[PDB]
């Protein structure tokens, strides 16, 4: 398995 | 002072994708701690203040590919009463997961709403115009929390 | 990643 962050720095998609 | 490990480091950035310039701005971040995305860490790693440099980074090291079923059809009625429901607008949905996660709008066709769950550039390679601006150690705080300070 | 499943009692709000 393997995930993506969307959270990470530049472009923030979440929080 | 070179960026490495536990650093809180700033930056100015230009984001391009295929040449259209997408945003621009500045941030801190802590280096070491997965707060960044890999492609443009990885692409800091080493350097000093005031060193400027270009980045191109794939999507692997970005935000990953864009999963097809990260896009379903909810119904109109699941949004809120006084909220614009138009392509590009951003909302959150939720479950028994107890986890918000966002989702942007893409099509609305009479009751059925088409919205995508990917990151919005899930998928997409990006260039990077960046400059160092500042390296400094990170406090206990930010090193307690993970995260810069803002 | 990620979707939705009604077997729950999945709700929106605009925050
Ligand atoms: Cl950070």
């Amino acid at each position: 398995t393997r995930y993506w962050n969307p959270k990470m720095k530049p472009f923030i998609f979440g929080a | 002072m070179k960026v490495g490990q536990d650093k809180v480091v700033t930056i100015r950035y230009t984001l391009q994708v295929e040449g259209e310039v997408l945003d621009q701005g500045e941030l801190s971040y802590l280096h070491g701690h997965r707060n960044l995305i890999p492609g443009l860490e990885e692409a800091l790693e080493g350097r000093e203040e005031g060193e400027a440099f270009q980045a191109h980074v794939p999507a692997e090291k970005a935000y990953g590919p864009h999963d097809p079923e990260g896009v379903q059809v909810v119904p109109l009625s699941a949004f809120p009463e006084d909220a614009e429901v138009v392509p590009g607008a951003q909302f959150y949905a939720q479950d028994m997961e107890g986890n918000p996660m966002p989702l942007t709008v893409v099509a609305v066709e009479g009751e059925e709403v088409t919205v995508d769950f990917n990151h919005p550039l899930a998928g997409k390679d990006l260039d990077f115009q960046v400059e160092v601006v500042k390296v400094r150690e990170a406090t206990p705080e930010e090193l307690l929390h993970g995260h810069a300070h803002p």
